[PDB]
């Protein structure tokens, strides 16, 4: 019951590698090669671009002065830029350039955990002397595909109107193949090889990704009613001024349960609440058949 | 609002309830026939082939 | 359409093939010798049936 | 003259080559047909007619 | 980045040697994947012993009469085939069919060996018609970490080691909460009575983590 092992891994290029596996017994290749290149192809971390703000745009569908590329097509060249990053999740990276001529993946300023795998990689092309182009590249990291679209449920105030959510293509593997020939070791009847030959794009090395592959894979045979709602709503849906939300939440007062319970002499005792402050909260929990110095006895529940 | 509990009462009330399908050029009966219902995430609607 | 060409393509026979003439204690066997790609799906064979 | 454009590509005169399943890994008895095909996305969208 | 576990987990089995168990949630295309590579090492590769080879008392060859049986003699091998044997430390071992008589040959007219054991005795080997007819055998079984056809054997009886009998995964949409769309695995497996399908997964599936153990 031989338990195979890894060999020589052969680096052709940056893009891709063949990675060996000697101990293979009958008909083994196939079943661990196949399994290996679903969960290469599938599953993987990956580091691709996600937001994108720019210097004077607000939508995706214009066009800059003075580069020749629409903004859509900027954000599309962009989806395509391999990066990989070490300690940090999410970072994020800024763009400037100016003058006549191209615009590579070079041309950002290098941070801790950048490392750029193309630096030709062409962003945007520049068509004018004096035309200039900022931008703010956020790149988090995660698994599979994630779309734009998918991407807003969440929402919560991505109000930043100049940032420009862009699909997710995560995912260092590109093409995935394994042949098995029969591979004779020394003294033995007869054992088959794994030659896995994938394709990346750099930014992830051939044994790393092959490990996790079949750590993923093994890691899966682990296996074989009263009160008002109102009152749980953040204070933010008061909808009041800035300054109170902000007192309020300064006095640990996050929800409409926590107001409601708090009098007029309290609140008026906090460092940062006059009578135009409270008069509004009075109107707008009056507005909502609310009101100060309610009780509700029982605070929280769960 | 489309809150998260409605997608579970739905498969509540889709259960055991049937559907009718019918195609455009209706000639004998079989023309339309009932179903059972079975969510999906799409906008097109699955149609067994045998029918 | 598919589906009887898939009877069809199942369902037949060619003069020369892998497991030709062979026999089996039943169907249960017949696919496992099959599956295994030991056997060709389409072969002369005997095998015993209830 | 496609046949002799294929051997300038190195690829069969038959069109045809051996296709594996993405999930048994298997390979698939018969050669099948793969090539390029130009397609057109007509706007009947599903969305539209929903 | 943290990774999806399945959570409801059903085995509904029929009778004893049949079972379908059933996994509810696994991430988009890994039903597949999993079925698939523990379909292929389940049939092709398990550990079991069956029957190789039986020696023929009366003829020298698998096409020939017996007197006393109208089974003929590969008819006889492949419900020799058909017989469960588990034996323990001693890795082959020989059992004999001393019995005479005007009826039928069963699993429990074999003889009873120390390590040998055979889980169904109402199991036919083969008829014994009027009178006396002769019979008696030799039978020797073996080891495969597969399924090794009396073919194969170029240097006869079909060799049945995998306790398998059929093998079958079914991929299905699983719904989870506001997780769109997951797989959902049902296995169903068929075996010879040996060892009981549950086990025989675990077993299964066990062989492929051993082959994994060098990387992960």
């Amino acid at each position: 019951f031989l338990k195979p092992r890894l060999v020589d891994i052969e680096q052709v290029s940056s893009t891709h590698a063949k990675v060996t596996l000697e101990p293979l017994e009958r008909g083994f290749g196939h079943t661990l090669g196949n399994a290996l290149r679903r969960i290469l192809l599938s599953s993987m971390p990956g580091c691709a671009v996600t937001e994108v703000e720019i210097d004077g745009v607000l939508h995706e569908y214009s066009t800059k002065e003075g580069v020749q590329e629409d903004i859509l097509e900027i954000l599309l060249n962009l989806k395509g830029l391999a990066v990989r990053v070490q300690g940090k999740d999410e970072v994020i990276l800024t763009l400037n350039k100016s003058g006549i001529g191209p615009v590579t993946a070079a041309d950002i300023t290098h941070d801790g955990d950048v490392e750029i795998v193309k630096p030709q990689h062409v962003i945007c092309h520049l068509t004018d002397e004096n035309a200039s182009i900022s931008m703010r590249i956020k790149v988090q990291r995660g698994r599979g595909y994630v779309p734009a679209s998918t991407r807003i449920h969440s929402e919560e105030d991505e109000r930043p109107i100049g940032r420009l959510l862009v699909d997710a293509c995560y995912s260092p593997v590109e093409r995935i193949a394994y042949n098995v020939e029969a591979a004779r070791v020394e003294q033995r009847t007869d054992l088959d090889k794994l030659v896995i030959e994938m394709e990346t794009n750099g930014t992830i090395d051939p044994e790393e990704a092959i490990r996790r592959a079949a750590t993923i894979l093994a890691e899966q045979l682990e296996a074989f009613p009263e009160f008002d709602p109102i009152l749980l709503r953040p204070v933010d849906d008061l909808e009041l001024t800035v300054r109170s939300a902000n007192c309020l939440k300064a006095e640990a007062i996050h929800y409409i349960g926590d107001l409601v319970q708090r009098t007029e002499v309290e609140l008026l005792k906090t460092p940062n609440l006059g009578k135009k402050s409270l008069t509004e909260i009075k109107d707008v929990l009056a507005s909502r058949g609310l009101s100060l110095g309610m009780r509700l006895e029982n605070w929280p529940p769960a | 609002r489309e809150e998260a509990v409605v997608w579970d009462i739905l498969d509540e009330v889709i259960r055991e309830h049937p559907v009718l399908l019918n195609r455009a050029p209706t000639l004998h009966r079989l023309g339309i026939q009932a179903f059972e219902p079975v969510l999906i995430e799409g906008k097109a609607i699955q149609l067994h082939p045998l029918v | 359409q598919d589906v009887v060409l898939g009877l069809y393509y199942m369902t037949r026979d060619c003069v020369n093939a892998k497991g030709e003439g062979m026999v089996l204690t039943g169907p249960k066997e017949a696919e496992r010798l099959y599956r295994s790609g030991l056997a060709s799906l389409h072969a002369r064979v005997k095998v015993r049936i209830t | 003259e496609i046949k002799e454009l294929l051997k300038l590509g190195d690829l069969p005169t038959s069109g045809q080559i051996r296709l594996y399943d993405g999930r048994t890994g298997e390979q698939f008895e018969r050669p099948v047909t793969v090539g390029y095909m130009y397609m057109l996305k007509l706007n009947h969208l599903v969305d539209d007619k929903m």
